[PDB]
């Protein structure tokens, strides 16, 4: 065999190294991935705070599914280096302030930040969980602030009708992959925890068009 | 790190004990386990082993279906089953644990010995010396020639030396030829290619006292030399 | 305010441009100097035979 | 003064560029021309280190020439033997993000940091038998991109906040802060005597530093986008930076200015490690597109391709004798070559 | 027994060449797919269909062998030797339907149980079952070793019924449930139909195809037992197996190209 009898035991080693890796991924294969992104004023830390330095994980298991929820705002570096780590998580959780259309120079950098990422070369196929949070915010910051400010070409109502499902077609129309990547827009509700039941409920369909998609059934 | 083993004592010829090893102080799973049997008054033999995970288990030829090594790793005790104790199965009965990886050090560390006293082809290591007197400060030499050549193809020479102080257990000197255990000083060095090996003391102190055994670790069964015993 | 910070970029640059810089005939000749005394001694740029690497088989 | 920088430092910044092109007499290429190539060099994959279930970011060969630790985005840095293929540790890291590894120059630790901001080292020689956390360096306020013992008790680290550090492993704290880039460090390289390292960032620029004095001694701009590696010439004086613009280049210390530049027109990506072979005539580059192109280190060609990745190469190692090349890639396979 | 028309007898024969024209451009084409690997598209489900795009490529030539052969012209038979290339009829046939098989028993797994499907379906498995596939399609190619068409049994003749009609329940089972709980899915979503038609358009035009492909050969041939054999029945039963070589185009240009996943590669 030209193996010595501690060149044999060191092979037992190695191929039970070789188990608890092959065991241990597929212990952290039962877990949803999912970036938390989104100009983090108000709304980022209220949703992983809605749900329960550098990466701040966060694990929650809603109806028999574990939950992995990456925040990268405390990074603070050049985000064209690191975003390729996250490359291959299910979702892109992008929070959104609905109340940031008047503060409007913000709301219209949070659609420069979800245009970057929503069209790297890194995230092609992988969808996105828009919520835009802080809609009784927006109900009477309307009441007195109205629209317009920060999208001037908006000739509509200000009733929070079509003012907010213009905001919702703003950020969709930005998507300059719509057929590899469909963008799961919710209005975060705060005061029902079915905000988690939308990420499990939009998490259910991306694994699903992936799972059609790894077995080419499309 | 200790390995701490009780059970057996004086046994009736044909009964039958249980030995247990309880490790604590490391990490019991990754350890194969030996079992090293000391006759009284006699050299150190190669009795059992079970690998880490259990995967793997041999025996000495003498032993090979009365004894039953087995491990609980959840509670850390390594247990010996002895069936049917001849008299020639009396010896204070040492646990060792030896990890096997490239670089590591097997043998590294004996437990305190468990005492047994029952009623009433392979390597051939050979050091047919005995009782080499010195006084401290001296260099001594010491040399167990092999039956076959330890020289494996792979350029390890698995030749491992030990040292039982009197009232001890064996404490690993020199894994396979010329790596000086870590905790040993370094006056010990080792030296030999092929089937002539040599454990050299540099200057030798008061505590550089007892029996020197070679092993090799080779292919089993593990053959220990006689003992070579330093008596000042 | 940021002059400060202009005041030390200059203190690096003053520090920068006092270097002895030798030539680079002599810095590059003296890298082939070490490119072909040490041409015997890589075993990828000359390669050995299959009985001295250890990753034969 | 011109908001009080360009009254000196832009003219300054011309005395250099007139000191430059004085000492610039003949390039690397002129003198060394009329010497013999060295042939195609065909490098076979000799290993395929297999066990890695997620993208393997970086590789780093131990002294002895056998093991090398990779570290890949599981939460797994593993140790391999590379002769015989087998897996000595398999050690478990608290933050999955890992972008940089360093195995000891003693073999007795190593070094493993990523998006955490904290750079952990292990203790492999532990009498438990396990791989222990022996320390945890925080401090830097980016994510780390590589590390770098100079022995068992200093480590180098270098972090996206535009900012190198020196370290004291037996306390946490970093002794010397390397301040001079404006922008993120995304990789050094200890010179072979470990008293100077260059440091390559994503402002085009690469810098020597002095690891006693903490000073910036000297500063290399060529590039057109981020220096994603950098490797010291065995010599320990030049060194070789690879860019995003896909273009390697040799810069000297003693001449301090760019020697060549090794680009080639099918090769459009970055490039995202580089290395020397011993002698330093091949310089070795791992490329984004899938590739590790072999460079006449004297001579600007490729002299070679090693062509059996199927993903992004991220890091390639030269063994420190020389005897073969390891490469990393996105797909969980480390390669070694020979 | 071999029976042709005599009307045309050289207008039957001089089909079996015409016949074997396609499934060299296409299923050649489609095992080269490891030649253009590293795509990537080597995964679990794909060598499934790499099954049967060779077992769509063993029994191409094994049966058109035969109808260069058919028992009258080229060396007509024996009663030992003969069955063996009826073991090269059953074995692709019977891959087929075994790589067909396994191919909708991970797409039902892939959409029944979406979240355990890459614990199940892997590297260690889909090799298994794959060979698995391929050695008892041997197994169930050998009676005699351990009477009315070639000349084989009319007991056995069934048993292969009981394998290709059962193996053809749960591929339209498993199909079928995959546009309902598809459908189930999809309208939940709106319910809080936009995949059910991208799917419905793929999946029924798999059922179409392969009822066309084991209805009426798999119908006259229980007519054997379910009546009495006649003369004037296979007459058109050497035709109409001619649809067994037909699927030998769809299959793999329905599960591999016309879905895009093979699409992107070209
Ligand atoms: C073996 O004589 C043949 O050459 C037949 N060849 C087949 O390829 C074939 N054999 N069967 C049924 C079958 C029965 C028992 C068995 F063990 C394996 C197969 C068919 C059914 C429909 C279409 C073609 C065929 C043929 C007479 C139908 C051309």
């Amino acid at each position: 065999c030209t193996l010595s009898a501690e060149d044999k035991a060191a092979v037992e080693r190695s191929k039970m190294i070789d188990r608890n890796l092959r065991e241990d991924g597929e212990k952290a294969a039962r877990e949803v991935k999912l970036l938390l992104l989104g100009a983090g004023e108000s709304g980022k830390s209220t949703i992983v705070k809605q749900m329960k330095t550098g990466i701040v994980e966060t694990h929650f298991t809603f109806k028999d599914l574990h939950f992995k929820m990456f925040d990268v705002g405390g990074q603070r570096s050049e985000r064209k280096k690191w975003i390729h780590c996250f490359e291959g998580v299910t979702a892109i959780i992008f929070c959104v302030a609905l109340s940031d259309y008047d503060l409007m120079n913000r709301m219209h950098e949070s659609m420069k930040l979800f245009d970057s990422i929503c069209n790297n070369k890194w995230f092609t196929d992988t969808s996105i969980i828009l919520f835009l949070n802080k809609k009784d915010l927006f109900e009477e910051k309307i009441k007195k602030s109205p629209l317009t400010i920060c999208y001037p070409e908006y000739a509509g109502s200000n009733t929070y009708e079509e003012a907010a499902a213009y905001i919702q077609c703003q950020f969709e129309d930005l998507n300059k992959r719509k057929d590899t990547k469909e963008i799961y827009t919710h209005f975060t509700c705060a005061t029902d925890t079915k905000n988690v039941q939308f990420v499990f409920d939009a998490v259910t369909d991306v694994i699903i068009k992936n799972n059609l998609k790894d077995c080419g059934l499309f | 790190v200790q390995l701490v083993e009780s059970g057996g004592g004086l046994v009736q010829p044909g009964g039958s004990r249980k030995l247990s090893c309880s490790a604590s102080g490391f990490a019991f799973s990754s350890f194969g386990m030996h079992w090293v049997r000391q006759a009284p008054e006699k050299g150190l033999e190669w009795v059992a082993y079970i690998s880490s995970g259990s995967g793997t288990i041999y025996y000495a030829d003498t032993v090979k279906g009365r004894f039953t090594i087995s491990r609980d790793d959840p509670k850390n005790t390594l247990f010996l089953q002895m069936t049917s104790l001849r008299s020639e199965d009396t010896a204070m009965y040492y646990c060792v644990r030896s990890i096997y990886y490239y670089g590591s050090s097997p043998f590294d560390f004996w437990g305190q010995g468990t005492t047994l006293t029952v009623s009433s082809s392979d390597i051939v290591m050979t050091q047919a010396t005995s009782s080499v007197p010195v006084t401290p400060g001296e260099s001594v030499s010491i040399s167990c020639r092999s039956s076959k050549s330890l020289l494996h193809s792979n350029g390890n020479t698995y030749l491992y030396w030990f040292l039982q102080r009197p009232g001890q257990s064996p404490q690993l000197l020199i894994y396979r030829m010329s790596n000086l255990a870590s905790g040993v000083p370094d006056r010990f060095s080792g030296s030999g290619s092929g089937t002539a090996f040599t454990l050299t003391i540099s200057r030798l102190e008061a505590e550089d006292v007892g029996v020197y055994y070679c092993m090799q670790h080779l292919e089993y069964p593990l053959t220990f030399g006689a003992g070579t015993k330093l008596e000042l | 305010a940021s002059i400060a910070q202009a005041r030390k970029l200059v203190e690096q640059l003053k520090m920068e441009a006092n270097i002895d810089r030798i030539k680079v005939s002599k810095a590059a000749a003296d890298l082939m100097a070490y490119c072909e005394a040490h041409a015997k001694e890589d075993p990828l740029l000359t390669p050995v035979p299959a009985s001295e690497n250890p990753f034969r088989e | 003064e011109l908001d009080q920088l360009r009254q000196e430092a832009e003219q300054l910044k011309n005395q250099i560029r007139d000191a430059r092109k004085a000492c610039a007499d003949a390039t690397l290429s002129q003198i060394t021309n009329n010497i013999d190539p060295v042939g195609r060099i065909q490098m076979r994959t000799r290993r395929t280190l297999r066990g890695h279930l997620a993208k393997i970011y970086a590789m780093h060969w131990g002294t002895d020439s056998r093991l090398l630790v990779s570290a890949s985005q599981d939460g797994k840095l593993i140790i391999w033997d590379s002769y015989t293929t087998n897996k000595v540790h398999a050690i478990p890291l608290r933050s999955s993000w890992v972008m940089t590894c360093a195995y000891a120059p003693s073999g007795n630790y190593v070094a493993c940091g990523g998006l955490d901001n904290i750079c952990s080292i292990y203790n492999l020689k532990t009498r438990e038998g396990n791989v222990r956390v022996s320390r945890e360096l925080a401090g830097h306020t980016g994510y780390l991109s590589c590390c770098r013992f100079l022995d068992d008790n200093q480590i180098v680290t270098s972090s996206g906040d535009t900012t190198c550090a020196l370290w004291d492993i037996e306390t946490g704290q970093q002794t010397t802060t390397f301040t001079g880039h404006t922008g993120d460090v995304m990789s050094l390289s200890l010179a072979p005597d470990t008293r100077l390292f260059v440091s390559g960032a994503c402002d085009a620029s690469a810098k020597l530093w002095d690891v006693r004095e903490g000073m910036c001694r000297q500063t290399f701009t060529g590039h057109e986008s981020d220096i994603n590696a950098i490797c010291f010439f065995p010599n320990g004086n030049a060194f070789a930076t690879g860019s995003d613009d896909a273009t390697c280049r040799l810069f000297d210390l003693r001449a301090d200015q760019e020697l060549m530049t090794y680009s080639h027109d099918n090769i459009i990506c970055g490039i995202t490690s580089v290395s020397f072979s011993k002698s330093g005539r091949l310089l070795l580059a791992g490329y984004d597109d899938f590739n590790c192109n072999v460079w006449d280190a004297l001579k600007a060609d490729r002299a070679g391709v090693l062509a059996g990745h199927d993903n992004r190469v991220s890091c390639l190692g030269v063994t420190d004798d020389g005897m073969a090349v390891a490469t990393g890639s996105w797909d969980s396979f480390l390669k070694i070559w020979n | 027994f071999m029976v042709l028309n005599p009307s045309q007898q050289l207008a039957i024969a001089v089909l079996s060449l015409t016949l074997g024209t396609f499934t060299v451009l296409e299923n050649l084409l489609v095992l080269c797919v490891i030649l253009h690997s590293r795509s990537l598209r080597c995964r679990p489900s794909y060598h499934f269909i790499g099954s049967l795009a060779v077992a769509d490529l063993l029994g191409s030539v094994i049966f058109v062998y035969s109808f260069i052969d058919f028992h009258v012209f080229h060396r007509k038979d024996s009663r030992n030797v003969f069955l063996f290339k009826l073991g090269g009829v059953t074995a692709s046939f019977t891959a087929s339907v075994g790589s067909l098989f396994l191919t909708a028993i991970d797409r039902y797994i892939s959409i029944h149980r979406p979240l355990a499907y890459k614990r199940i379906v892997t590297r260690p498995k889909a090799v298994v079952a794959f060979c698995l596939m391929w050695t008892i399609a041997i197994v169930i190619a050998v009676l005699p070793l351990l009477d009315i068409f070639p000349h084989i049994d009319e007991t056995y003749l069934m048993f292969w019924i009981g394998v290709t009609s059962v193996l053809l329940l749960f591929i339209v089972y498993a199909y079928m449930y995959i546009l309902w709980k598809a459908h189930s899915h999809a309208v939940r979503m709106i319910q809080r139909a936009r995949m059910d038609i991208r799917l419905a358009k793929t999946l029924v035009l798999i059922l179409v195809v392969l009822i066309i492909c084991w209805g009426p050969l798999l119908a006259i041939m229980v007519y054997d037992v379910f009546g009495k054999m006649n003369k004037l029945i296979k007459t058109v039963f050497a035709f109409c197996s001619m649809l067994c070589l037909l699927n030998s185009t769809v299959n793999p240009i329905i599960y591999a190209l016309r879905s895009k996943d093979l699409r992107h590669a070209f």
